Formats: C-alpha cells, structure tokens, sequence
C-alpha cells in the first residue's frame, strides 16, 4: 500500500508499440525504465482487457461497433469511418479495437488497483488518450481511457481530480464530464487558433452545473520549468481547498518537453517533476497517465524520471539503456536542456488569467 | 474539427 503500482505486460507494450503515430514508444519508455531497474521498485500488474460493457461506460455502442468493424480487416472505405473521427489522426488499422481495449483495460486496472487499496498511485504510461469523445476518434485517440478510469474510480471515491499537463488541451475529458461537480477537470495547454484541439479557453468553466467545475490555462509558445510550475502550483493549490478532491487522475503528455518536433512549450522533465511532486505530498489515491510526447527518446527520458520521482529515488545521468542507446545521442545523458526560444508569455497576461480562475473557484464550495 |  505503498509500492506503486506499475501497468506492464509484453503483450500490453507490443499492442501500444502498434500507434501509428508513435511506433515503439511505449518499448522504448519500459526499457530505460527497465534498465534503470525501477520496475523491481514497483509492484507490476498485468492489465486486463477492457470488455464491450466497460468500454461502453462512457462510449457509445454506435461507435464501439463501428471501431470493431473496421477493425477486423483494417477497411477504410467506410463511409461513416470520418463521422466517428477515423482518418489522418486516427487511422481505420487493423486490430485498432484491440488497441483501444487493451489501453482502456490498462487504465480500469490502475484504477481497480486504487480502490482496492493495494496501492496509493498505479502508473499506466502508455495511457492518458484525453482527445477521444463518446462516439469519436481524435487526435491519436480511439477511445479515452483517462475517462474510463476516473469513471472506475468513482464506485470509490465521491470526488476526482483531473489535471491535464499534456500540450493539447484534453477537451474529450472535459467534455465528458462538463455536465457534473463530482469530477473537476484542470488543464494546462496551447491555446491559439488553428491548433489542435481549438478549445480550452480561459472562460470554458463547464455548463450549467458543472459550471466552474471546469479549468482551462491557456498558455503560450516558449514556457519554461520555472514559470509553469508557478501556474500550475498556484491553480492547484486553490483548486484543492475549494474542490478537496478523494482520489487524482493526473496526465503527463510529454509533447511540452524541450526538443518535441511540435515545438511549442519549453519544458524539463524537471519543471513536471515538480508538479507531480506538489500533487503526490496531498496523500491521495494517485492514477498517472501518460498522454502525448513525439520525441521518443525525450519521452522516454522524462517518464523514466518521473517515475524515479514517485519512487523518491534520484537517476544517474548516464543512459543505461542498451537496446535503445542509440537514440539517446548524441550526450546520451538523462537530462534534457531547453532551447534558446523567446518565452511569449507577458507576465501580466498569466496574472489575469489566474485572478479569472480564482474569481471561478469562488463558486466551488 | 482540427487536425493534430
Ligand atoms: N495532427 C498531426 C500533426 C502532424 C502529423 C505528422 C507530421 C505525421 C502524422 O503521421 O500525423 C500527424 C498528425
Ligand atoms: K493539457
Ligand atoms: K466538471
Ligand atoms: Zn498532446
């Protein structure tokens, strides 16, 4: 009950591994994992495949079956296929309803996991899939597996907290839950028109009684370690004594740290490191997602710190991952330094944005 | 709808 809990199986990596927009990633993520031997730190469980009537907990049957049938043979002349979101993002492949089911199960397991008290924070880093909406495939995402376990951890705990450090902002669990109080979404992200989502504005609070129950930050392009954890520390911490949350769905897309080819956020693993850590000191029962994140490499490097972090445990610098060493040139160190890239964010924007926020979490009470 |  203080062991984390630690989502893996050789099935499981090879089936996330099949991401067309990510090929090997979650390979590449255990095995530094693996090599630093954190895993002999954690208690490793396997996940269970997510059934149709878990799946169907938030997503629609039309969809569901649509995904399975295309699925069988990997069809994309569908007609319907870009109604449900399939297409660029989201390829109509083969064994994709798999895929969804199996990333699905993987996070109800960590949750399971922490509601059966076995553990106080269950690591699932080839989850956190925020984009997927209840009949639609977006952004990666077939179907949303951060919604299914907040769901799951719900036959347990009244009230869960949702926080989004991912790069986009993860509207598909917003909007799942817009409607309710007893789950408050917070998420950090890009906002500016033309990338994706497009949504997550500071005045996105939720609708009609899930009002204010909804947080969006929108940040600019050039951000680093020092001010973001400022915002983040600062929402969080008023979001905390106003919502007082039973149990925390947290989400770590790594597509913010230094050196993403999204180029946007000019994150260190260390600037995450310090908002999980403000996040872990509140006791609660923690589920942590992974999310976003193309470079593989930096990905790799930042997930394996951050579970260093949960563990309480500091890394050598020194890469000593052997299959994968390669692709941590051309220093092959675990620390990864930001770019020279001018930070847009006007101080006195952050400063509205937070007295905004506030001004909302007033009505939480 | 945006593409990512
Ligand atoms: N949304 C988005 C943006 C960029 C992409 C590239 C460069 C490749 C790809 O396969 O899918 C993408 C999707
Ligand atoms: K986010
Ligand atoms: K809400
Ligand atoms: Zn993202």
């Amino acid at each position: 009950s203080l062991v984390p809990v630690y989502i893996y199986s050789p099935e499981y990596v090879s089936m996330c591994d099949s991401l067309a927009k990510i090929p090997k990633r979650a390979s590449m993520v255990h095995s530094l994992i693996e090599a630093y031997a954190l895993h002999k730190q954690m208690r490793i469980v396997k996940p269970k495949v997510a059934s149709m009537e878990e799946m169907a907990t938030f997503h629609t049957d039309a969809y569901l079956q649509h995904l399975q049938k295309v699925s069988q043979e990997g069809d994309d002349d569908h007609p319907d296929s870009i109604e449900y979101g399939l297409g660029y993002d989201c390829p109509a492949t083969e064994g994709i309803f798999d895929y969804a089911a199996a990333i699905g199960g993987a996070t109800i397991t960590a949750a399971q996991c922490l509601i059966d008290g076995m553990c106080k924070v269950a690591i699932n880093w080839s989850g956190g899939w925020h984009h997927a909406k209840k009949d639609e495939a977006s952004g990666f995402c077939y179907l949303n597996d951060a919604v299914l376990g907040i769901l799951r951890l719900r036959r347990k705990f009244e009230r869960i907290l949702y926080v989004d450090l991912d790069l986009h902002h993860g509207d598909g669990v917003e909007d799942a839950f817009s409607f309710t109080s007893k789950v408050m979404t917070v998420s950090l992200h890009k906002f500016s028109p033309g990338f994706f989502p497009g949504t997550g504005d500071v005045s996105d609070v939720g609708l009609g009684k899930g009002r204010y129950y909804s947080v969006n930050v929108p940040i600019q392009d050039g951000i680093q370690d020092e001010k973001y954890y400022q915002i983040c520390e600062s929402v969080l911490k008023e979001v905390y004594q106003a919502f007082n949350p039973k149990a925390v769905v947290l989400q770590l897309g790594a597509d913010t740290i230094a050196g993403d080819p999204m180029c946007s956020f000019n994150m260190t693993p260390v600037g995450i490191g310090k908002c999980l850590k403000y996040i872990l000191q509140w006791q609660l029962a923690t589920l942590i997602l992974g999310g976003g994140g193309f470079n593989l490499a930096n990905t790799a490097r930042c997930w394996t710190y951050l579970t260093g972090v949960i563990l309480g445990k500091t890394l050598s610098s020194e890469i000593p991952d052997r299959e994968f060493f390669t692709a941590y040139g051309p220093d092959y160190v675990l620390e990864i330094t930001p770019s020279c890239r001018p930070d847009r964010n006007e101080p006195h924007r952050i400063q509205q944005i937070l007295n905004y926020i506030k001004g909302n979490l007033k009505h939480v009470v | 709808r945006h593409k990512k």
